[PDB]
């Protein structure tokens, strides 16, 4: 899983 | 809402405590109850929904990944018919993650999204206008599939609008709307090649400001640009 | 109940899909109602059963220690008054709590503790409700708070007495029984001279009987012997 | 806090 904010 | 007797002050200082006891169902409650008090919220209490219900919707979108992967492998090839009740309880899942994704577009279209007027909060909300379109991305699969896919983009595109009119490139907002994006890019729109370059072009036009900063502020920017970093080594 | 209409096989499946998911609130409501479908549980399904309610509450514990804590040090000498918020809200997770092992305590009591007459069953669900009446103990402060602890204290000797005459001193409910009263004596009935005694005998009967066994069995058997050694190194 | 099952 790619990071997000 | 069960909320509406008690001082907008009083929830959000729940809301905080919520926060420190890792109750973010509860944490969420509190917030919404502030947001529907109709006032603007401030810097602080925007940080505040933000993190509840990243919380909550964080988990369930873990939860209903873990449900569609024995799902997918129980129809393959060779697999024991074992009944409904997966599907079912994807299902269930998936139908409380749309409430929640739907209760937060809720918030912003009534009202805050219209009253946000400062650039900083008017981004903040727009970009998660585009995060929860893109979890009910995650999930969709009927007529209106394109629809919700194309309501996330939409609403990041005005972020991104206003945010490179209005604000430094090392604004953390911007970087974050910006790391978002791509992933949406990348994950929901099958457009790897457009998350990679909004990824690089974020990094380094955030890099080439830093000298403007201050230590806490160098400190701020840079963590996101890490998780930029990040994410183009993943993908690279 | 709202699990009125599923299957007990269906339900007992979407516990074990939950428990993957890591949806433990989900979890106890399928076992609630499975229990509620009025046959035995199997030694699977009882396990099923304790982890669920072992995760929820645990949760609803250690986010009460956190208020609880807050609330103490907000009643410190040169504390700033900061209003009602605080007590209410460890009261709201209190209630919360409470009515969990209420929960509990009523499946114990209609019907699984009158038709366990095995053993294993019996000290299970006795364990069971000296555990939850302990939770209700931990933040009792009223008429009935020593009842509270007689509760808990009679629960636990009456599966006491049970292991000691039917199970061999390996027996891993045996041990987790003996574990957690141990803990009861320690930090509810302010008898830690008991906690110890209890743990260290415990202890060595299991260590004089390991040989007995096969190698799976010595497997779950030391795993909490070392709990018990834990909870000793803690105490001395 | 102590060890329990
Ligand atoms: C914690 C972190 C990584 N999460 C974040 C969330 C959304 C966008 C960018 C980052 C963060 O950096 N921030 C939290 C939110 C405030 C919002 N401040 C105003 O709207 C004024 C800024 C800083
Ligand atoms: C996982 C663990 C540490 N938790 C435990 C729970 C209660 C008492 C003792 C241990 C464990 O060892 N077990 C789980 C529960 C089954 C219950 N089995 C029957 O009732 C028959 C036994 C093994
Ligand atoms: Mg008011
Ligand atoms: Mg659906
Ligand atoms: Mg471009
Ligand atoms: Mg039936
Ligand atoms: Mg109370
Ligand atoms: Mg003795």
């Amino acid at each position: 899983f790619p990071a997000t904010v | 809402g069960a909320m509406g007797s008690m001082e907008r002050a009083s929830l959000i200082q729940k809301a905080k405590l919520a926060e420190q006891a890792e109750r973010y169902e509860d944490m969420a409650a509190f917030m919404k109850g502030a947001v529907e008090k109709g006032e603007e919220l401030s810097c602080e209490e925007r940080n505040l929904l933000s993190v509840a219900y990243k919380n909550v919707v964080g988990g369930q979108r873990a939860a209903w990944r873990v449900l569609s992967s024995i799902e997918q492998k129980s129809n393959e090839e060779g697999s024991e018919e074992k009944g409904p009740e997966v599907r079912e309880y994807r299902e269930k899942v998936e139908t409380e993650l749309q409430g929640v994704c739907d209760t937060v577009l809720g918030l912003l279209d009534s009202h805050l999204i219209k009253e946000a007027g400062d650039a900083e909060s008017r981004v903040f909300y727009l970009k998660m206008k585009g995060d929860y379109y893109r979890y009910l991305a995650e999930v969709a699969t009927g007529d209106d599939k394109k629809r919700i896919i194309d309501s996330a983009r939409s609403a990041y595109q005005e972020a991104m609008d206003i945010s490179k009119k209005e604000m430094p490139p090392t604004n953390p907002i911007r970087l974050g709307l910006a790391l978002n994006f791509s992933v949406f890019h990348y994950e929901i729109a099958n457009s790897p090649e457009e998350a990679i370059s909004l990824a690089k072009t974020t990094f380094d036009e955030a890099m080439a400001d830093l000298h403007t900063l201050s230590e806490d502020s160098y400190k701020d920017s840079t963590l996101i640009m890490q998780l930029l970093r990040d994410n183009l080594t993943l993908w690279t």
